[PDB]
């Protein structure tokens, strides 16, 4: 009931997912909002698409 | 308190009200009648019919007829001699085998 | 701003996304970009504040800068064939160009921040029109030079699309912004079956500017724009909620409601086409949108708020403006998948 | 997406300036008037994929 | 009296009648796949001289 | 199927135009009507299924799981008229409603000819359940419950959605009758292995297979009755009866993929059982007895002999009788003394007699007592394991054991010993809660009597 | 795109006149049903979302619903089953023009294809 | 990013270990340089010697996980002698998990990374014998 | 119970070889589909995918400033 159960195979699936969506989540929503920051990665996007496809 | 919030209700008793209380309803008439139509219904009805209808519903699954076929082909085989199940379920004659 | 001149501009946004739908010719195409967008800008600022003014600064930005991309890409491509019929691009760095140019006016990642900045920017009626109209047009264009689309960009930034949309959507609170994060994965979901069906574009795109209508009207109805916001509807019109509840269900694709039948018909093309690993991971991620529409369905309907006091004075006072065709919207975006082969006739 | 409302109603929009061997004011040749001429008239009516085969 | 009967009691016949129209929905789906009737190969028979068909 | 689909689709609008005090009155009524209507379906043929129409079939295996639906909608409805006492009349309508459009939804399900439309049904039935969990739950937890219900279902079954229009582009059909016919044997191969791998995992996390099990404490612990009673009897048996419809075409990669799920199904078996020794909670040790059976379940289906399917599905039919009772009695407890608590109620036996049998009969029903179809579909599967292996029956025999020490264990702690002294409002049982006890438990009786009706096509 | 651009197709026609050799709908279809049955909803959610009596008020309205329901999903229907016989049409003319693509095979019986046995034990 | 994977490909499963080695140090290095990049974009440093420094981390990093895939992939073919097997790309997906967690400094990190890049590796190894393919060419 | 309420074992067994029929039949069709979609999209000579060129109706032929054109 303990180690299994309510620590370990909660941990395996459901929580560690839950965990790596949370933290992309964040990472992907914490954005200062800034027009700089977001055109420089347009431009960086533009000279990628430019080179690794053909 | 950080809200205006309502007491929690006492329990209500249906057994007060009405001491012969089904326990259905709080109006005794509409209680009385869902405990017929429950009873009546539930046990009479799907219960009784239902069982005896399964009980005498036809043999469509062919028990009997399997077990009158098995025993005309018993009664022809061993009158004749034939081994009673038959070695193969096709015909080999029938059937071509990869050379 | 005057009725006549809303009206005016509005008529002029249409105009240009009809032109853009219509020419047979490229540079018509560009005029009608550019029509839409400047008359575009005005209804973004309707209604005068700094983040209105911020919010169409930044949309002018991000589609003039598409609109010279497209423009650049047209004069290519007419370098090295010397015609202006919209037809399948024939410089592949003129069709690099035009996708990417496409994707930024689209919203498609990693060209999105403008979505939910300019969404939470502008008012409901303005989100609303922008999500739908904006998004209207360049999937025609898309749709139009398909047949040269480079597969690995366009799956590329379909599958960043959805998965972008499903991250913001869990972290945001704001209403507008999760709506801008639930186009972001919807046009992602469209522009991933691109370049197999345009039919099953269309379809998607039909299915979800219905039940995009329905939403943003029942949130103009009852006048929320945040989560706590719209938390205390219940208490004031139950039944407001409950709409919502079902359109937010249909939109996270459960069956057997209407926003399950674009991400079956996608998958089903997708996988005609011997694509299995892209289908079963865009399927696998709608789960985040799927979590953020339960976690705002908790809030407004399968859970009751405290409220406050000047609610019964609300409760006293009846709703006056009737919203135009939102029974209609709402039904088209719940029960319309027993009626899922009519896309034949969307054919 | 594209609706053909020239087409349907017998109009040009933009046709005559889709081309350049369509008519040109004062009937001034293109450069290449004759190769596209030539091309057109191979590529019409079969379609895309067949056009470029 | 009778009329706030009916007009009370008017519900109980609803899913009554729903059966009676779901056997005739059953009826009528049958008689579309009259297309091996009196066909099959194990129950392919002369037809009596007063019917017209072996089943509906 | 009409005649059993358009009346539940007429229970709709009567329920919503009756009167509000005769909503319970005609709902329970019309409800065992349609249950006496559908207990016709039994009568099945010994070669092929009933083919009414090109959408709707049914088989030896689709009759008692649409009978034991239709039998089991009225009893929710008496348990949640029980605990719905003060609600508006139009929650008590929509409460109604989901019961019907989730017993309508069931019905379609089990009766559903093509693989993608039991597809449709059987994710469909997901939103009147998470409905009624989240809104009608007592407690706090019943959201996360809810949460993780759905994502765990829908994680499972969306590479079952993948793979049934991968299947169809294969092969031209979906329908049940073709891909049996034109079945053919499944090479090995990691193409192959991932097939069998999306198909097998949807309907294991529906049973559900240990390791994916815990949505289904987190679910049956926070749901109302009703909730609990539909989750346990029916939902966990849309699990097992895709996996005895989708193996057809799994074979013969079946002998080889079954021992992963085999080896967790005899060990969380074993676990689950002794989860259930040390319980504090009267509702999760039912849960978890609920997943020890299906386990076993699970094992007969992955074994995969003919005398096997006769034990799951006499299994399947017993155990959704028995753990609706159990549901039952145990939501009458807490109505008496608002709390789940194993411990914090004794005595009940010298103060509520006739509930005290009811326990005694419910919890040798648990157990595998002769001759209870619950122990004949336990010795069908026991002795198709058995045939398997040789130390399947040692596993097994540790099975028994445990379920019948928790088993004794709970009507011991709850039924014997003294009466709790300051729990002094425990009134006398309600005769709604003992005909609800009663149409628990005739029936289970009654298919001992006939157990043929219950053994599925294998028979 | 498959079917846009096919030889002969008017652009902006809703039905051409080649779909008038088709049977039309029954006006009981399933399919007009249940589009009376969506128009009747929209109704009734119209007048719950205006808070006057659900099923009572309005009839006009809701009839009026049910109708232009009824009316759409006719025409729809009628487009539907026409653009399915094109595609029909379409694909067995080519299967008939394109014999080397599409052979017919020999029929072999069971008893001479060979299928390996598995057991299950 | 064509050419080092066609180069990676190129070389044989089981030979040439360090040129597998070499192969791989390069896609992870290409990798994180553009991981890189897209940080300093979107969430800019405090000064150049900073951004350098996050920079380089980030692409020794990467560079040091592709390094120890490669290695102990093209070993573990070697040593069993089994070519085209999935569990030397499993071994391989690990051991750059276990590298990216003393990377982080975590070991929680290490074992779930392990788990996911050990899984993701067989799948793409198996998609290599089996012919799967991610962007599928339009047909049909 | 079988006169009344059931029907002859002829009449579910021509039913299940219709309904095996119309299926069968669907599920040659559906495959035909498929190669007829592939064929037509990778050669271009059937009504299907057939992506528009420019009309030749647009050149002009009459005689230009410079004979040769
Ligand atoms: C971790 C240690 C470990 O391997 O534990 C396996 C072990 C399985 O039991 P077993 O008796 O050792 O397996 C028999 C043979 O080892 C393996 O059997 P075999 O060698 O005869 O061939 C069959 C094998 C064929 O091998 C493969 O197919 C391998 C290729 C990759 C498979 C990826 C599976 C993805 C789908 C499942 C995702 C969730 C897990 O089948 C599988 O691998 C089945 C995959 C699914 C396993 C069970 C999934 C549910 C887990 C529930 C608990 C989660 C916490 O435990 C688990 O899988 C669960 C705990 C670890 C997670
Ligand atoms: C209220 C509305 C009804 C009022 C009363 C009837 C007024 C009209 C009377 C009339 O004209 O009758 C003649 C007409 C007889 O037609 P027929 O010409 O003899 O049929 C021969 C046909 O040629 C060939 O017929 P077939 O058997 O080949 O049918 C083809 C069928 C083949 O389709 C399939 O195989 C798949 C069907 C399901 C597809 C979607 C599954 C997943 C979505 C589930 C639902 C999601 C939304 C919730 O495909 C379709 O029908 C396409 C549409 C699918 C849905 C059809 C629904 C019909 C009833 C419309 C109202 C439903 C209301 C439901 C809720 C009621 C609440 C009070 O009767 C009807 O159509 C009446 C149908 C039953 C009405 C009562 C409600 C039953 C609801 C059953 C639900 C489950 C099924
Ligand atoms: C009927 C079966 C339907 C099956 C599904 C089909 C699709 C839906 C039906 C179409 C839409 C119906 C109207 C929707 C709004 C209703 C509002 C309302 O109060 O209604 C009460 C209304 C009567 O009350 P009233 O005195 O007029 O006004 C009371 C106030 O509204 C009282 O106002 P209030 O302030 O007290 O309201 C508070 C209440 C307000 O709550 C509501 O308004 C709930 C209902 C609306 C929610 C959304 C409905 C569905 C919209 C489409 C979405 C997809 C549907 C399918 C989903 C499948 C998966 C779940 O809020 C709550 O209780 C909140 C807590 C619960 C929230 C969580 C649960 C939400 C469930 C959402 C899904 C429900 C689906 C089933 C439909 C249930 C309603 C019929 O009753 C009806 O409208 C009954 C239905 C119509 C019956 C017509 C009968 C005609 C004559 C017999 C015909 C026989 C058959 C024909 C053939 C001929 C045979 C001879
Ligand atoms: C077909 C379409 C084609 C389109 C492309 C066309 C290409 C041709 C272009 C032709 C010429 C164009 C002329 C117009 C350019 C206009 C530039 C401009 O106005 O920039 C304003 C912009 C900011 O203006 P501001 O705000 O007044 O200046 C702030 C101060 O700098 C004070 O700043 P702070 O105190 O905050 O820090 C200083 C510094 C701090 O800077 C950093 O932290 C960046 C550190 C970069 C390290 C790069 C290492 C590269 C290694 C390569 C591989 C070798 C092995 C390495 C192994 C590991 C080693 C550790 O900067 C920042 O923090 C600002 C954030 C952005 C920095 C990086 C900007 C470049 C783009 C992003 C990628 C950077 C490289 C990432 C690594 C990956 C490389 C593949 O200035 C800059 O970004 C830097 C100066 C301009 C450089 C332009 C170079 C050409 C770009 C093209
Ligand atoms: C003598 C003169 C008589 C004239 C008679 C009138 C002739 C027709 C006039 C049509 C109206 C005038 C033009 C106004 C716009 C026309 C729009 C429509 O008619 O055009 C058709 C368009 O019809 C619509 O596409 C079908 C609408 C389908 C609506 C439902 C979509 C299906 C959703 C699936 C679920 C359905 C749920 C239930 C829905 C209620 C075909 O046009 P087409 O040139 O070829 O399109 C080109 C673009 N393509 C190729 C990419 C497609
Ligand atoms: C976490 C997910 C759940 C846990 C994983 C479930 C158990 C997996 C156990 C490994 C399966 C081993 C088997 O399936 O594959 C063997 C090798 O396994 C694979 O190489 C590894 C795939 C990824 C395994 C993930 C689990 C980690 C297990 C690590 C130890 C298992 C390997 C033991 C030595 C083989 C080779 O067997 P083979 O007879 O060729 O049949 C393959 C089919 N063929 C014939 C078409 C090729
Ligand atoms: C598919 C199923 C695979 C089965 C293996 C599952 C992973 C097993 C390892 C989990 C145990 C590790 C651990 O406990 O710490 C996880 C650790 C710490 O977070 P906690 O706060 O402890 O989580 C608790 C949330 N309430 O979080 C992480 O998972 C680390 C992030 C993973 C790195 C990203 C994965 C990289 C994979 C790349 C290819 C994809
Ligand atoms: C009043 C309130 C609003 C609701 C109105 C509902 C009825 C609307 C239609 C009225 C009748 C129109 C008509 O003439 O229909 C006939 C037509 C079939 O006729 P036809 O096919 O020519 O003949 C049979 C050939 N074998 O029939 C059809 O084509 C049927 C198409 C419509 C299907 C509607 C399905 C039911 C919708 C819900 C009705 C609920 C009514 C509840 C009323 C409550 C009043 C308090």
């Amino acid at each position: 009931s303990s180690l299994l159960d309510l620590i370990w195979l909660e941990t395996i699936l459901p929580k560690t997912t839950s965990f790596i969506q949370m933290k992309m989540s964040i990472m992907v929503s914490n954005q200062k909002g800034l027009i700089k920051l977001y055109f420089l990665s347009f431009l960086i996007t533009i000279m990628i698409s430019m080179t690794l496809f053909n | 308190i950080r809200l205006q919030e309502d007491p929690d209700p006492e329990d209500e008793n249906l057994y007060e009200k009405n001491p012969d209380s089904h326990g259905y309803d709080k109006d005794p008439i509409v209680d009385l009648w869902n405990m017929r139509v429950v009873f009546f219904f539930g046990f009479s009805i799907v219960l009784v019919l239902g069982s005896t209808f399964v009980a005498y519903l036809p043999d469509y699954r062919m028990q009997e007829w399997a077990r009158r076929e098995a025993e005309r082909l018993v009664k022809y085989r061993e009158a004749n001699g034939l081994p009673l199940m038959e070695s193969n379920c096709f015909d080999p004659n029938k059937i071509q085998l990869p050379e | 701003m005057n009725p006549i001149i809303y009206t005016t501009l509005i008529m002029t946004v249409m105009s240009g996304t009809m032109l853009v739908m219509i020419s047979s010719h490229w540079l018509l195409i560009w005029i009608g970009f550019e029509m839409n967008l400047l008359a575009m800008i005005p209804v973004l600022m309707k209604n005068f504040n700094p983040r209105a003014t911020e919010a169409a600064t930044k949309y002018f930005l991000t589609q003039a800068t598409a609109s010279m991309m497209l423009m650049m890409a047209i004069i290519i491509n007419l370098l090295y064939s010397g015609q202006w019929t919209i037809t399948k691009m024939f410089n592949p760095v003129a069709m690099t160009m035009m996708t990417m140019a496409l994707a930024m006016k689209l919203g498609l990642s990693p060209f999105h921040f403008w979505v939910p900045e300019v969404t939470q920017g502008i008012s409901l009626q303005a989100g609303l029109l922008l999500l739908t109209w904006q998004k209207l047009a360049p999937l025609s264009v898309l749709c139009q030079i398909s047949q040269s689309i480079n597969p690995n960009l366009m799956l590329t930034m379909a599958m960043l699309s959805i998965l972008i949309g499903g991250w913001g959507g869990l972290n945001q609170t704001q209403l507008r912004k999760i709506m801008a994060y639930s186009s972001i994965a919807h046009m992602g979901w469209m522009t991933a079956v691109l370049p197999y069906n345009t039919t099953m574009t269309i379809l998607n795109l039909l299915i979800y500017i219905t039940m995009t209508l329905a939403m943003f009207m029942l949130l103009i109805h009852s006048s929320a724009t945040t989560t706590l916001s719209l938390s205390h509807t219940w208490n004031k019109m139950p039944v407001i909620t409950s709409l919502m509840m079902v359109t937010l269900l249909s939109m996270g694709g459960l069956p057997p409601l209407s926003g399950f039948m674009p991400k079956w018909m996608i998958i089903q093309e997708m996988t005609k086409n011997e694509s299995i690993i892209m289908p079963t991971l865009m399927a696998m991620t709608a789960l985040l949108n799927l979590y953020f529409y339960m976690r705002l369905a908790y809030s407004s309907s399968l859970t009751m708020f405290p409220s406050t006091n000047n609610m019964k004075m609300k409760w006293q006072f009846e709703h006056t403006k009737q919203m135009k065709l939102l029974p209609t919207m709402i039904v088209l975006s719940t029960l319309v998948l027993p009626m899922t082969p009519a896309l034949s006739s969307l054919n | 997406p594209f609706f053909d409302v020239q087409k349907r109603l017998g109009l040009d929009l933009d046709r005559w300036m889709t081309i350049q061997s369509a008519e040109q004011p004062h009937k001034i040749p293109g450069r290449c008037h004759a190769f596209e001429k030539e091309w057109i008239e191979c590529a019409h009516g079969i379609g895309g994929i067949r056009a470029e085969k | 009296n009778v009329l706030q009967i009916v007009r009370d009691h008017w519900v109980h016949i609803l899913v009554p009648v729903g059966f009676v129209f779901g056997c005739y929905l059953d009826r009528r789906s049958d008689e579309k796949l009259t297309a091996f009737r009196n066909k099959s190969l194990l129950f392919k028979r002369e037809l009596r001289p007063n019917e017209e068909v072996t089943w509906k | 199927m009409l005649k059993i689909i358009i009346p539940t689709t007429m229970l709709l609008p009567m329920t919503w135009m009756s009167k509000h005090n005769m909503i319970w009155i005609n709902a329970t009524v019309h409800s065992l009507l349609i249950s006496l209507i559908s207990l016709s379906l039994l009568n099945q043929l010994g070669e092929n299924s009933l083919n009414f129409s090109l959408t709707f079939f049914s088989d030896s295996l689709s009759a008692p799981l649409l009978v034991l639906t239709t039998w089991l909608l009225p009893l929710m409805l008496m348990a949640s008229q029980s605990h719905l006492s003060k609600e508006t009349t139009t929650r008590k309508k929509l409460y109604i409603t989901m019961l019907i459009l989730l017993q309508l939804f069931l019905i379609m399900t089990f009766t559903a000819t093509e693989l993608i439309l039991f597809y449709i049904l059987f994710e469909a039935t997901l939103v009147p359940t998470l409905i009624i969990i989240t809104r009608w739950g007592n407690q706090t937890e019943r959201l996360n419950a809810g949460l993780y219900f759905l994502f765990y279902t829908l994680a499972g079954s969306l590479p079952l959605l993948v793979a049934l229009v991968y299947i169809q582009n294969t092969t031209g059909s979906l329908n049940f009758l073709i891909i049996h016919y034109w079945s053919h044997p499944l090479s090995n191969s990691w193409s192959n292995i991932f097939m069998w791998l999306a198909c097998i995992m949807a309907f294991m996390v529906k049973m559900p297979l240990y390791g994916l099990h815990l949505w289904l404490p987190k679910a049956h612990v926070e749901a109302p009755i009703a909730g609990s009673m539909v989750l346990a009897a029916v939902l966990l048996k849309l699990g097992g009866y895709g996996m005895m419809r989708i193996t057809t075409i799994l074979n013969p990669l079946t002998n080889y993929m079954a021992y992963p799920f085999l080896m967790l199904s005899m060990w969380g078996m074993i676990m689950t059982s002794s989860i259930c020794l040390r319980q504090t909670d009267l509702k999760s040790l039912i849960a978890y007895s609920s997943v020890s059976h299906m386990a076993l379940v699970i094992v007969a289906i992955m074994i995969q002999t003919p005398w096997s399917f006769m034990g799951a599905t006499a299994l399947m039919i017993a155990h959704g009788l028995t753990s609706s009772m159990l549901f039952c009695l145990a939501n009458t407890n807490y109505e008496r003394v608002h709390s789940r608590t194993m411990i914090l109620a004794r005595g009940l036996q010298t103060l509520l007699p006739l509930m005290a049998t009811w326990w005694l009969v419910a919890s040798l029903t648990n157990l595998a007592l002769p001759p209870s179809i619950n122990l004949i579909g336990e010795l069908f599967i026991i002795t198709a394991s058995f045939s398997w292996s040789n130390i399947t029956i040692i596993l097994m025999g540790m099975n028994m054991m445990i379920t019948a020490l928790y088993s004794l264990y709970m009507l011991i702690t709850t039924q014997r010993g003294k009466y709790t002294h300051h729990i002094n409002n425990i009134k006398p049982s309600f005769t709604r809660e003992n005909a609800l006890m009663a149409l628990h438990i005739l029936p289970l009786l009654l298919l001992t009597l006939n157990p043929k009706m219950i053994l599925g096509p294998l028979y | 795109t498959m079917m846009s651009g096919r030889p002969g197709r008017v652009p902006l026609q809703f039905l051409p006149n080649e779909a008038r050799s088709l049977p039309p709908p029954k006006l009981t279809d399933p399919r007009l049903v249940y589009m009376g049955f969506l128009g009747y909803c929209s109704g009734l959610i119209d007048n719950a979302i205006r808070r006057r009596p659900v099923v009572s008020a309005g009839l006009h309205r809701q009839l009026l619903y049910v109708t232009s329901f009824v009316f759409f999903g006719y025409y729809l229907l009628k487009r539907q089953d026409y653009m399915y016989a094109l595609r029909d049409h379409d694909m067995f003319a080519y299967v008939k023009s394109h014999p080397e693509d599409f052979p017919e095979k020999d029929k072999k019986t069971y008893g001479e294809i060979l299928e390996e046995f598995h057991p299950v034990r | 990013a064509k050419t080092l994977l066609h180069k990676y490909s190129d070389i044989p499963e089981g030979t040439e270990c360090h040129r597998k080695a070499y192969a791989s140090t390069s896609i992870g290095g290409a990798t994180g340089l553009i991981v890189s990049a897209y940080s300093i974009a979107l969430k800019p440093p405090a000064s150049f010697l900073e951004g350098v420094a996050r920079t380089g981390r980030y692409t020794f990093t990467s560079a040091a996980i592709g390094a120890i895939f490669g290695l102990t992939s093209c070993i573990s073919a070697q040593v069993r002698e089994k070519p085209d097997d999935p569990l030397n790309y499993f071994i391989g997906g690990c051991a750059g998990g276990l590298t990216l967690g003393a990377r982080t400094r975590s070991y929680g990190i290490g074992a779930a990374a392990c788990a996911y890049m050990g899984l993701t590796a067989a799948l793409v190894k198996m998609g290599q014998l089996e012919g799967w393919q991610v962007f599928a060419e339009p047909k049909v | 119970i079988a006169r009344t309420f059931y029907d002859g074992p002829e009449k579910n067994y021509e039913k299940t070889m219709a309904i095996l029929q119309i299926e069968a039949e669907k599920a040659e069709l559906r495959l035909k589909e498929l190669e007829v979609r592939r064929l037509m999209r990778a050669r271009g000579d059937g009504p299907w995918y057939q992506y528009p060129t420019i009309d030749k109706a647009l050149i002009d032929h009459s005689p230009k400033t410079t004979p040769d054109n």
